[PDB]
């Protein structure tokens, strides 16, 4: 039914046993096997005679320029009614991209295509776009991350866009296209008939200047649910320039990713008017940004305006310290909509943890997830977490990996977990050291209540 | 099963590459070592020396670990390592890592006799 060798260096016998099944399997995911051009030969042949296959994934395999050419030719048969094809990290250069046009012509069934981590260069994207145009090609989700695509690749894509109305997902992250290219692209997107749902542009080199152009798309694309803009120095100005469109009554952006974008206190102020305004914004990352305790104070105020219905908030590594916990905690007790909280890699220390524990231990709390990963918590801090675990009913997950916790810390956690009324489900402690004695009590508590996982 | 010595062999050893090939190394390893199975492991380091050249750190310099326990022996030789570190765009199930290669001293914990290593502590 579904082939799925993954991370297994396939024996020549298993490949041969497999072969005739390739003509029968609906789904095949030969990810990271000993695959090469040799295997590709058989894959190709077997590809042309399989009438039911709907997804082929030849991921992380040195298929190469030759081996991909043949695999492709397998899909080039009328019989082939594939809908999803991935060739992530398949060592495909702008050379093997020669067959993409002939190929996208024949597959008006293909709907999803992943070419990421392949050195297509602009030369590869170019040939890729000659197929994307044909009125016999109707792709919906295109992913071209880590492709060595400079800005040259933007006009031909802008071109593919002004002609399409199919595409629902575009991800070009990790390609140095810069301010100019993204404008050529932002422009094209504007004059396009499609309704996107997901748009991703990480470490692409945008500048505040590009936000101005985005402002339109966002404000108008009603089908846009996720907007992932991380790792782009937009800074406070870009953010500011970005809100007018987010307030747009036709924007229902559910997920906004803005990590490592150069935002400080100033920019949150601009963002908070949104949380207060938008009952549609649900998830939101701000990790990396140096918001500081004041950036913190700020966000809290809008998580109290009951009209704010944000569920998942991430502030991993946002220059916070103990001084924000007094606010963080107050919010936590009164807020009836927030469920997840990433506070990891923030120097909260033992003292910060405690206010949280007290706040959270109050009646009616709702936070289901609290990741205090890497926040400088010690054995003495698990003692607050301990009392917390007893009194709080809402928490389903508590991440605490990467802290200064040891035996006495865990033991105090276990005291509470081993009890009867504990509601927790996962206690995440990756990278934490403890000895046999404890590990036994662990494999032991992990015996009494088996529906509680303690991960490491 | 999985003895804590095995968890270590699985979670932090790569005697084959002497250094990380690309910037796309971690994303695979974390996967082929089940570190991104239930959730994404926040950070993990791989050592590129032979196993015996690593099991020998247990009878070397004795140092106190980050949590104050005393059984952490730090090695003298700057060993070839690799720091895998989740990226901002790592929303599990979708896990992502930034690969950084580097040569550093590696402190690890040892337990029992055979005094084998059972947890990677830090580099310096």
């Amino acid at each position: 039914m579904n082939l799925d060798i993954h991370c297994e260096q396939l024996s020549d016998a298993r490949w041969t046993e497999l072969l005739p099944l390739l003509q029968q399997y609906e789904v095949v995911r030969l990810d990271d096997c000993g695959l090469t051009e040799e295997h590709c030969k058989d894959i190709g042949s077997a590809l042309r005679a399989n009438p039911s296959l709907t997804e082929l994934c030849l991921r992380t395999n040195e298929l190469g320029d030759a081996g991909v050419h043949l695999v492709l030719q397998g899909l080039q048969s009328p019989t082939c009614k594939i809908q999803k094809l991935s060739l992530q990290n398949c060592s495909l250069t702008e050379a093997g991209c020669g067959v993409l046009p002939s190929t996208l012509r024949s597959l008006p069934t293909l709907r999803e295509l992943h070419l990421s981590d392949n050195p297509l260069g602009d030369a590869g994207l170019r040939l890729l776009c000659e197929g994307l145009l044909d009125p016999q090609c109707h792709l919906e989700k295109l992913q071209l991350e880590y492709c060595r695509l400079t800005a040259a690749s933007c006009e031909p894509l802008a071109s593919v866009l002004r002609a399409t109305r199919a595409l629902k997902e575009l991800t070009v992250s990790n390609n140095d296209i810069g301010e100019a290219g993204a404008r050529v692209l932002g422009q094209g997107l504007a004059d396009s008939a499609c309704q996107l749902e997901t748009l991703r542009l990480e470490n692409c080199g945008l500048t505040p200047a590009n936000c101005k152009d985005l402002c339109g798309i966002v404000a108008s694309q009603a089908s846009l649910r996720e907007l992932d803009l991380g790792s782009n120095g937009l800074g406070d100005a870009g953010i500011a320039e970005l809100c007018p469109g987010l307030l747009s009554p036709a924007s229902r952006l559910k997920t906004l990713w803005l990590w490592e974008c150069d935002i400080t206190a100033s920019g949150c102020r601009d963002l908070c008017r949104v949380l207060q305004a938008k009952e549609t914004l649900k998830e939101l990352s701000l990790a990396g940004n140096k918001l500081g305790d004041e950036g913190a104070r700020l966000l809290c105020e809008s998580l109290l305006q009951p009209g704010c219905q944000l569920e998942s908030l991430w502030v991993k590594s946002c220059s916070l310290t103990a001084a924000c916990c007094q606010h963080v905690s107050l919010m936590l007790t009164q807020n009836k909509h927030l469920l997840e909280l990433q506070l990891s890699s923030n120097k909260l220390g033992d003292s910060g943890i405690q206010e949280l524990c007290q706040a959270l231990s109050q009646p009616g709390t709702t936070l289901r997830v609290l990741c205090l990963g890497d926040c400088e918590v010690t054995n003495s801090g698990c003692s607050s977490l301990a009392s917390l675990l007893l009194a709080n009913r809402s928490l389903r997950e508590l991440d605490l990996s990467n802290n200064c916790v040891g035996d006495p810390g865990v033991l105090q956690l276990l005291g509470s977990l081993e009890q009867p009324g504990c509601a927790l489900e996962q206690l995440v402690l990756y990278d934490t050291y403890w000895t046999e004695e404890v590990e036994d009590r662990l494999q032991a508590l992990e015996g009494s209540k088996p529906g509680l996982r303690v991960i490491s | 099963k999985e003895t804590a010595a095995a968890k270590f062999e699985r979670q932090h050893m790569d005697s084959s590459t002497s250094a990380a090939s690309s910037s796309n190394y971690c994303n695979q390893m974390m996967k082929s070592r089940n570190l991104t199975k239930d959730r994404c492991k926040p950070v993990n380091t791989f050592v590129h020396e032979s196993l015996a050249d690593v099991q020998a750190v247990c009878s070397q310099k004795n140092v106190a670990c980050k949590n104050g326990q005393t059984n952490c022996y730090q090695s003298y030789s700057t060993m070839s390592i690799t720091d895998c570190r989740e990226t901002g765009s790592s929303k599990y199930p979708n896990c992502a890592y930034k690969t950084t290669q580097a040569n550093k001293h590696i402190i690890v914990a040892c337990e029992g006799n055979p005094y084998v290593p059972v947890h990677f502590d830090a580099s310096v």
